[PDB]
């Protein structure tokens, strides 16, 4: 998991826990806490639809202040 | 980093994990040492058979003899890697509870 | 790439420079005082092939203290499939 | 801002593929649209190297620049003899 | 180490290549003809690699550093491995013939074809995507040099061209997909790739990103073995390219490239979508190739459809989940191949007759009455008559797609074989029955194309008294993925 | 060694930055999530405030590609 | 039993949780024994580490145990588990309860696998309950070189108790038959009493119950004390043709182990009555509280002694008594390791007049209560009977007998990790609550899971010499070499406790 | 350059000094923050390293001031680097602290 | 901005290289060169100037402006444009590209689109065959100008050019790899056409291989342009292979050491050597001349590599 | 404003796949190319950028353009200041790994670029050299030499 700078990468550190998990792991279902924690890192999808929400909402409100 | 652990491994006595160069290659068996002449013979046998038609016998003997070294000395060194390592039937453990 | 816009800028400033080098002929001076080369394409296709591999050169160039004698020897094997290709080019006589 | 670097990405590749669609009378046009879709793919890898902050892309866009480069080099080499004489 | 197999051939490919370009660039030599000197020294180059792989099988594993970041070699490999030298082998043994008629300088042209092998072996145990392309686009670059060999004339040319066409967007659309795939996963390996799409479920779990590149990377695949929904010029590439070349892409990089198949999907990916297309390619490349024997006349193309048509009964194994099914389609690839080459060399064994139709091919009953026997029973093995090996092969794949509960598949590649028999008890007919057309007599070939049809003839009848040990063969491959 | 010193130089004054952007950025953090839970009034809102984590490890929250290039 | 799926179609996806090292064949395992028996390599089955004392070394070679706990086999109309040693006991108690018969006594941690902790001194709380050691009828033990024999409590008395008190040195245990007794339940009771208070109330709740068990904290007059009782059957209202809400009162499904994970849902629901014994936590305030006690030792912190008064109070607030079946309901250890070292007095029916069951608790609780340095963590005491040759079929007589088990438990994690567990050892070594400066004339017996006369750097002539004068483990010496010559199965602990 | 205010320039020029001493501080909070790279969980941490440095200034601001006045005009004039003026350097080391 | 400060001075230093090439290559024949136009010929260039400018088209074709009338306008912005990353002493380059070497590679294989399409606009079969012949003789000792910059690159760490330029402090790479810097300029004289290298510059055949359509600006851009990218190439042999701005390092009380000085002083061997190598030999052919790039500076420039590599390799002196 | 100007890459692409002249094709191609080598620098992948002007911009579409003259077809970021006391150079980054870790992947491009090397050369050699400038070849004996025309 090296990155464009190197420094281990990213989310080399959530691949570390998602395969450290995925050891024995009794089946992916279980350790799907640590892949969606590694996809999150990877794409930041998580914080895009909170984000998402905190700007309609901050916009919901604007936009109803806006329209009156 | 590298290591020579092996999946399927040690299925047999190692005798030497990890063999040095120039020790498996002194380990050939008379059965290596006659595997690695018959490869190049064959190699040579078709390398000049083959250069009859277009007049190259000698060269092509040459060529065919190059590829020949090169594959049975690949095998005869698979062989006795297999064996100083824990891969194949590995007979030749009275070398070391003898040296 | 801070340093990138320097040139980013050159290119503009150099066009414009060339057009003034253009337009100053352009304005004194008034009413009164073979079916087809294909070792152009070998030398072409060769051309791309080494400056690809000069392209492979450049990283294990620039990192070869961190590479110690196995980067090394790994290029050294793609120099000699380099250099197989290159014999078999000058035997063949591509290179003429 | 790695939809935008993306997508566009993205649909450059469905030009590339368009063009091939349509183009199968003139091949000049195909081998352009096919170092096209080979651009967008390694585009591609570079952008979702730099956002994933990982070394993998770059590695393999490396690569296939110097696959899809030997593969143009071949395809008009093949063109250019296609046009025998 | 690890890699000697392979190293050996590459190794061999540059050995011949320089022995090639040197001698034929000789005066003192008189420039001669390297091609059938590099062949026989070329067919032992591969016959040293199959020696190499098979003898070091329990130590291909070597190390950690090459399976995880290269290429993972397992006991399915091997067997396969081996068995695709073996294919090459057997088809270099009946292009010798064509060498030495045609006037081949071509010593390059050996030299790609071991090329394409050391691909072919590496697109075998190749375990990364990068890998896999790299690989795979190896041993179809090797190929499209082969079927453009004919430059003064340009059928062969023009047939290369949209081969190559089809080649490089069957590798550049596989090429999009492990992009997507990679943007997902974060990591180019198999192995790491299984372990985030284990179970990914497109239906049940989410899974954007990864089913946009497992789409592109499934469709390069179908191109590669002339799936009908793909298929687009790959029929003609069979027919307008002499026979024997014809023969080398017909066996190898289908083998080679179902091989790669199962390896990618069913172990990398877990979702309801993989099986469903194979299963829809199944009936519709059987029913192609069924229309297709009927409405194709020249004996050439027939055989590409009628290969396309197997294809089809081979696809079914994979659309079935069951291990069992995976073995079928096992069973059914060794068929194919034997009766392949079996084809091919029979059609080579009619070198003297020029492009010619079927029922010029017909009154082979009063000349050569053995031959005649012989190209009734090639017919036969892929129609499905119940004595040939194919039909073995194809119950074993019904007995498992029934098991599978594929009854609806299972019914059409029957219907399909039914399809089939009618043509080529018409073809049997045609060869002795009726439609002599001029009691055309024919020619002689080389001991080995002969040898070819000797030992595949008698091995498709002696199927039914031994068939055991092919069964046994096939299903371990399939366990070890 | 000349690189060696530089980089030694920059590894040393590196904890000193390092607490300067540590106080810096947690100042912007408790300003944002003070700015959260008044956009969100904390009853219709994120019931929990800042609940960035996502499991147990940080991260700096986020950005786009590559800002430094 | 099945494995938790296979997404490949194929043993490739592999589970197993604990022993995730992968255990091979047992056909294959043994073959490795034998390899080992002809490369005289040390192998030792896989160890949690969760018992102080080195059963499983990561220096020696590891087998998996996965296997052995997968399959599983209980025969009713024998009342005995035939089971191979890996499964852990928590699953082995589970299968039992669902076989309709309940196992006497428990182990004190559900993760540490039931062959393990017959090795390591098993034992149960319970004057009249004997322990887990006599409890299993039957065990198999792997011949050095290829294969097992299969053995009986009545075949082999002495060599059964020889193997069991060897921590598994002397031999390896491939399958374990455990005699399973009649299903009785028990009523968990979790509250705080004051030491002095609870040691004179010792002998009333050893009466009461049979099974005592003392929980001592540092610095709090009131100790945590849990008690199990078990119910006669049918008491209270008679059984009748429903199953479940007839037989409620009598017996009702209870949570087991149920806080699995150390975090636990804040919210509140149901009773809602917050506490930190048989549930994690009820109230998200209580859950910080929880994490204030964690950081800070009991000595520094005030809150955790007003924490113990008000859990016994919410327990009060909330159902007064838990009935559940006597697998359902045990005392687990918690998933967290903390070394715990200490030495066991036995209340032996000759000693028993001239040291009172009263006076044995007093003692050791005020040793506990004078000891120089206090070790933050609860210490257990609990109470185990003899191996009584009537409760399993033995030639050997043994005369009946009680012990008292002793175990103090200091935290392992720590800032400056370690340095704590030097002062602790030494504190244990020299200190009031000494194994040998002052228990050595008392011969009390540690705990096989406890580590011995700590630190073993320290005194290592105790666990060779002096252990063989305080108890006769003589002949398991001669025996430990006699069952293996090579010594294949040989852990570093196990060869100074038995050369 | 002025008062110790921490400028990129007189923490490069210093970080000899801060390297001989105000060492515990620097791995502490380095100890921290490969345990785990959260900014809070040692923000105290971050202090103590502050603390120390900016003392160390204020050291080396009070004595031989014109010398690191110099160095520092150094370490802003060619941006942090060494070579340009080991004289400097050396004038600054050599005066008061080695 | 501050590029007319580095594409002015570079137009007077091409304006005044034509004189010194004239100049010098004429002393080296027993002979003044340009000496009565200015003081010692100085004001020469601006007479050639001045005459270009105030001559008369041939013909206006001022319709065709798009097409090659700014592909000479191409050709001369990138032998400009390489010029910003070439530091003429510390600090002094105008861009410090952390890959300056590859961009320099990168201008270099657009150049060849300069010539390729300067000489397509002209519609003349001898002229255009004549620009893709120069385009493959440029492009065929681009290789080998790779491999020796791979060369000068394995002693340096980086492609940073102040850099391979402060790489040698201790000793110019010019003294080790002697045998290289032979071959550097033996390609940098290939590469651009002004050498023993210049069959499609035989005197002749330049004029008419290059365009149509002159109007004298393109006649003067393109010796514009050969004369900039002469500069530039040769302001590459000397900060690769000499030391770009590095004195002797003597420490003279006589020299205070200026930088640019020195790195103009060099600049100005490598000029008067492309002078004098283009006065004393003959020229190659361009049969023998792609010949000699493929089979002569591939294989020695190869080789160069594997040794540069090896000899630092076992030694660690990376 | 730049970095929304890839729309120059986007328009351009589709005149490729829309263009009968070829030399607008080939030009755009081109532009195509020198648009997405401006993404790659803004992205900072400056080797990339390089790469893509040298191995496309003045290899494959030189030989484009040679198929198309001849052969006329008609605030808050919280820096982590580790990791920055040394910066890897894009180059530096892919050798650490290209040439020692992943080596392979980069010695099987090598056999790529060996297999284009001899595809050029079979396929574009052209009856040139010794492919057929071997000789005419005779052989008098069995010439008929005026016997039979
Ligand atoms: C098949 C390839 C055979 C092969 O390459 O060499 C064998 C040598 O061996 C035997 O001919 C000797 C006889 C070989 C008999 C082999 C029988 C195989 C039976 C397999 C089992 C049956 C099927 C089981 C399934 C055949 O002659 P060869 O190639 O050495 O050399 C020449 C030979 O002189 C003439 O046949 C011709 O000039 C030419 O065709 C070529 O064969």
């Amino acid at each position: 998991g090296w990155g464009i700078t190197g420094n281990k990468g990213r989310c080399y550190d959530f691949w570390m826990d998602f395969s450290e998990c995925m050891s024995h792991c009794r089946e992916p279902k279980d350790c799907t806490l640590l892949r969606e924690d590694y996809l999150e890192c990877l794409h930041h999808s998580k914080e895009f639809q909170r984000r998402n929400r905190i700007y309609k909402e901050e916009q919901r409100k604007l936009r109803a202040a806006s329209r009156k | 980093n590298t290591d020579i652990t092996a999946l399927e491994k040690a299925q047999y006595p190692v005798v030497d994990r990890n063999p040095a160069f120039t020790k498996v290659v002194g380990n050939f068996s008379t059965l290596d040492y006659l595997r690695f002449s018959t490869i190049t013979g064959i190699s040579v046998t078709v390398g000049y058979l083959s250069g009859i038609k277009p007049g190259i016998k000698g060269p092509s003997m040459v060529t065919g003899g190059l590829i020949g070294l090169m594959g049975g000395f690949m095998y005869a060194y698979q062989n006795s890697a297999g064996r100083l390592m824990g891969f194949f039937p590995n007979d030749g453990e009275v070398a070391s509870y003898q040296k | 790439m801070l340093e990138f816009a320097p040139i980013f800028i050159y290119l503009v400033i150099s066009l414009l420079v060339s057009l003034i080098l253009l337009g100053v002929p352009f304005l004194f001076a008034s009413n009164s005082s073979s079916r087809f080369d294909i070792r152009f394409y070998l030398v072409s296709i060769l051309f791309l092939i080494f400056d690809l591999e000069v392209t492979f050169f450049f990283p294990w160039a620039v990192s070869l203290n961190k590479i110690d004698l196995f980067g090394f020897w790994s290029m050294m094997a793609f120099l000699f499939i380099l250099t197989i290709g290159f014999l078999y080019e000058w035997k063949r006589g591509a290179l003429d | 801002d790695l939809i935008k670097y993306f997508t566009f990405s993205m649909i450059i590749f469905i030009l590339g593929i368009w063009g091939i669609l349509l183009n199968r009378r003139n091949i000049l046009i195909m081998l352009m649209s096919i170092e096209l879709m080979l651009l967008a793919v390694n585009s591609n890898f570079l952008v979702f190297s730099v956002s994933l902050d990982d070394m993998m892309g770059q590695v393999f866009a490396l690569l296939v620049l110097t696959v899809a480069a030997a593969e143009s080099a071949i395809g008009l080499a093949i063109f250019v003899i296609t046009f025998r004489v | 180490l690890a890699v000697f197999p392979e190293i050996f051939i590459i190794n061999a490919t540059f050995i011949l290549l320089i022995h090639g370009v040197v001698f034929s660039t000789s005066k003192k030599y008189d420039y001669p003809p390297l091609a059938s000197n590099v062949g026989w020294l070329g067919l032992l180059s591969v016959l040293i690699t199959l020696l190499l792989l098979a003898a070091g099988a329990p130590l291909l594993t070597i190390a950690h550093l090459f399976w995880n970041n290269l290429f993972r070699r397992d006991n399915f490999t091997y067997f396969c491995q081996i068995f695709l030298l073996l294919s090459t082998a057997g088809t270099i043994s009946m292009c010798f013939d064509f060498f030495d008629q045609e006037r081949f300088d071509a010593f390059e042209f050996i030299v790609l074809i071991l090329l394409s092998t050391c691909g072919m072996l590496f697109m075998i145990s190749a375990y990364d995507l990068i890998a896999m392309y790299l690989a795979i686009e190896l041993q179809s670059l090797c190929f499209y040099v082969i079927a453009a060999s004919k430059r003064k004339s340009e059928f062969s040319t023009e047939a290369g061209l949209k081969y190559l066409i089809l080649g490089a967007f069957s590798s550049g659309i596989l090429l999009f997909g492990c992009s997507m795939i990679y943007g997902s996963t974060g990591a180019t390996h198999f192995d790491q790739l299984a372990k985030i799409l284990t179970g990914y479920e497109i239906t049940g779990a989410r899974s954007s990103g990864i089913f946009m590149g497992i789409l592109f990377i499934a469709v390069g695949f179908l191109f590669k073995i002339t799936a009908v929904p793909f298929h687009m010029w790959a029929p003609d590439i069979y027919e307008g390219s002499p026979t024997p070349v014809t023969a080398f892409l017909s066996i190898a990089p289908k083998i080679s490239i179902f091989a790669n198949i199962l390896r990618v999907f069913i172990y990398g990916s877990y979702g309801a979508t993989l099986q469903q297309i194979f299963f829809f390619c199944s009936i519709a490349s059987m029913i192609l190739g069924a229309l297709a024997a009927m409405a194709q006349t020249k004996v050439k193309r027939l055989l590409a459809y009628s290969s396309i048509g197997h294809v089809g009964y081979i696809c079914i194994g994979f659309s079935c989940g069951t291990i069992e099914g995976i073995q079928s389609l096992l069973i059914g690839i060794f068929i194919y191949a034997l009766m392949t080459m079996d084809a091919f060399a029979i059609v080579l064994a009619l070198r003297q007759t020029r492009v010619k139709y079927i029922a010029d091919l017909g009154a082979l009953a009063k000349t050569n009455p053995i031959l005649a026997i012989t190209f009734s029973i090639t017919m036969f093995s892929y129609a499905g008559i119940p004595p040939l090996a194919g039909f073995c092969s194809k119950f074993y794949l019904f007995f498992a797609a029934l098991g599978c509960g594929a009854y609806f598949l299972a019914l059409v590649g029957v219907v399909t074989s039914v399809i089939g028999c009618f043509y080529y008890i018409r073809l049997v007919k045609r060869m002795f029955f009726d439609t002599p057309r001029t009691w055309i007599l024919y020619e002689p070939m080389d001991r080995n194309k002969s040898l070819l049809l000797a030992m595949t003839s008698f091995f498709i009848t002696l199927f039914l008294l031994y068939p055991s040990p092919l069964f046994s063969v096939t299903h371990q491959m399939a366990l070890s993925l | 060694a000349l690189k060696e010193e530089k980089y030694a130089a920059r590894r040393t004054i590196l904890p000193i930055l390092q607490a300067e952007e540590d106080e810096r950025f947690v100042s912007e953090w408790k300003k944002y999530l003070e700015y959260e839970a008044d956009v969100m009034k904390d009853v219709p809102g994120w019931k929990v405030g800042e609940n960035v984590y996502n499991s147990g490890r940080w991260m700096p929250p986020a950005t786009g590609e590559l800002r430094p290039d | 039993e099945d494995l938790h799926t296979v997404s490949n179609w194929s043993g490739t996806h592999e589970v197993q949780t604990r022993n995730f090292n992968q255990p091979e064949n047992l056909a294959d395992l043994e073959a490795l024994v034998k390899e080992s028996h002809e490369k005289k390599l040390r192998i030792r089955p896989v160890g949690s580490g969760l018992s102080p004392n080195g059963i499983g070394l990561s220096r020696s070679g590891m087998v998996n145990l996965a296997l052995m706990d997968k399959v599983l086999e209980v025969d009713k109309e024998k009342k005995r588990v035939t089971v191979q040693a890996g499964i852990r006991v928590q699953q082995l108690v589970d299968a039992i309860k669902d076989y309709g018969l309940t196992l006497q006594n428990f182990a004190s941690i559900r993760e540490q696998q039931i062959g393990g902790i017959i090795q390591v001194g098993a034992h149960g709380t319970g004057a009249r309950l004997p322990p887990i050691d006599e409890q299993v009828i039957s065990m198999k033990l792997v011949t050095p070189a290829k294969g097992t024999i299969e053995l009986s409590r009545e075949k082999d008395p002495e060599l059964f108790h020889l193997a069991r008190c060897g921590l598994g040195g002397l031999g390896v245990v491939a399958e374990v038959t455990l005699q399973c007794v009649a299903r009785h339940e028990l009523v968990e009771h979790t509250y705080v009493s004051n030491l002095q208070e609870i040691k004179k109330n010792h002998k009333k709740l050893l009466s009461a119950n049979k099974h005592v068990k003392y929980l001592y904290i540092p610095y709090t007059d009131t100790v945590v004390v849990v008690t199990c009782n078990p119910v006669s059957k049918w008491s209270g209202p008679p059984k009748d043709k429903p199953k479940y809400t007839t037989d409620e009162a009598v017996q009702h499904v209870r949570d087991l182990y149920r806080e699995s994970i150390v975090k636990y849902r804040v919210q509140d629901s149901g009773k809602k009555s917050p506490d930190s014994s048989e549930p994690d936590i009820q109230e998200l305030s209580f859950t910080e509280l929880r994490d204030k006690l964690l950081a800070l030792d009991p000595l520094n912190d005030v809150h955790v002694a007003k924490v113990n008064q008000a859990e016994a109070e919410f327990w009060k607030k909330s159902e007064g008594y838990r009935v559940g079946w006597s697998d359902e309901i045990l005392g687990f250890d918690c998933g967290g390791q903390q070394w715990v070292s200490e030495s066991c007095f036995p209340a032996g029916t000759l000693a028993n007049p001239s040291m009172k069951d009263l006076e044995y608790i007093e003692e050791l609780k005020k040793l506990i209560e004078k000891e120089a340095i206090p070790a933050p963590a609860p210490i257990e005491q609990r109470w185990t009977a003899r191996s009584k040759s009537p409760i399993s079929p033995a030639f050997s007589t043994s005369e009946d007998d009680i012990f008292s088990w002793v175990g103090i438990i200091m935290y392992l994690p720590t800032a400056d990790p370690r340095q704590r567990k030097d002062i602790t050892d030494e504190f244990f070594h020299y200190r009031h609550l000494t194994q040998k400066q002052l228990w050595d004339q008392f011969s009390a017996y540690e705990h096989w899971a406890k580590i011995e006369i700590p630190k073993d750097k320290e005194e290592l002539e105790a666990l060779q010499a002096r252990i063989r004068k305080r108890f006769p483990v003589d002949a398991y010496n001669k025996a430990r070499r006699e069952l293996d010559p090579n010594r294949i199965l040989s852990n570093n602990m196990v060869e100074k406790l038995f050369p | 350059t002025g008062n110790p205010i921490p400028t990129s320039a007189v923490l490069t020029a210093s970080a000899k000094h801060i390297g001989m001493r105000c060492m515990p501080e620097n791995v502490a909070f380095l100890k921290c923050k490969k345990n785990d790279p959260n900014p809070e969980k040692c923000l105290d941490k971050g202090r103590d390293v502050t603390r120390c440095v900016l003392g160390l200034l204020k050291d080396l601001h009070q004595k031989c001031q014109k010398e690191m006045d110099d160095y520092v005009g150094c370490m802003y004039y060619y941006t942090n680097e060494f070579d340009l003026c080991r004289k400097e350097q050396e004038a600054f080391e050599k005066v008061c602290p080695l | 901005a501050e590029i007319l400060g580095i594409i002015l001075p570079l137009l007077l230093g091409v304006a005044f290289l034509v004189l010194a090439e004239r100049k010098v290559m004429a002393f080296v024949q027993r002979r003044k060169g340009p000496d009565v136009v200015g003081s010692f010929g100085l004001l020469q260039p601006l007479a050639d100037g001045l005459k270009l400018i105030l001559k008369e088209p041939i013909s206006p074709s001022s319709a065709n402006f798009f097409l090659f009338r700014m592909a000479p306008v191409a050709t001369f912005m990138l032998s400009l444009v390489a010029w910003a990353v070439v530091p003429f002493d510390y600090g002094m380059v105008l861009s410090d590209l952390n890959i300056g070497l590859l961009y320099l590679f990168a201008i270099s294989s657009l150049g060849v689109y300069g010539i390729i399409i300067a000489g397509w606009s002209s519609n003349s079969k001898y002229a255009f065959l004549g620009a893709l012949r120069s385009a493959a003789q440029m492009v065929s000792y681009e290789v080998s100008i790779g491999l020796i910059l791979i060369t000068v690159l394995i002693c340096v760490g980086s492609c940073n050019l102040s850099e391979i330029v402060m790489a040698q402090k201790q000793i110019w790479f010019g003294i080790p790899l002697f045998p290289v810097l032979v071959m550097f300029f033996i390609s940098c004289l290939a590469e651009t056409n002004r050498a023993p290298f210049d069959l499609p510059e035989a005197e002749a055949e330049l004029v008419a291989g290059y365009n149509v359509e002159y109007s004298s600006m393109g006649f003067a851009l393109f010796f514009l342009g050969e004369y900039a990218n002469m500069i530039l190439m040769s302001g590459l042999c000397t900060l690769f292979f000499l030391g770009g701005w590095l004195p002797i390092l003597d420490l003279p009380i006589f020299k205070k050491i200026p930088g640019s000085i020195w790195f103009s002083i060099k600049v100005l061997f490598f000029l008067f050597l492309y002078i004098w190598v283009r006065a004393a030999f003959p020229r190659y052919r361009y049969d023998q001349l792609m010949g000699l790039g493929w089979k002569v500076f591939l294989p020695l420039s190869l080789a160069w590599v594997v040794s540069v590599s090896g000899l630092l390799v076992t030694f660690q002196w990376l | 404003i730049l970095s929304v100007l890839s729309s120059l890459a986007l328009v351009s692409g589709l005149m490729v796949v829309r263009a009968k002249n070829p030399v607008h094709s080939v030009l755009f191609f081109i532009l195509v190319f020198c648009d997405t080598s401006g993404l790659l620098l803004l992205l900072g992948l400056d080797f990339f950028a390089m790469i893509f002007l040298v191995v496309y911009i003045g290899a494959i579409a030189v030989l484009f353009l040679f198929v198309v003259m001849m052969f006329h077809i008609q605030s808050l970021r919280y820096t982590v200041y580790a990791g920055k006391v040394r910066s890897w150079t894009n180059l530096e980054t892919l050798g650490n790994l290209l040439y020692t870790y992943y080596f392979v992947w980069f010695l099987v491009p090598s056999l790529i670029l060996l297999v284009a090397m001899i595809g050029a050369i079979v396929l574009t050699m052209h009856r040139t050299t010794k492919v057929k400038r071997q000789d005419v070849f005779r052989r008098n004996a069995i010439d008929f030499r005026r016997t039979i025309m």
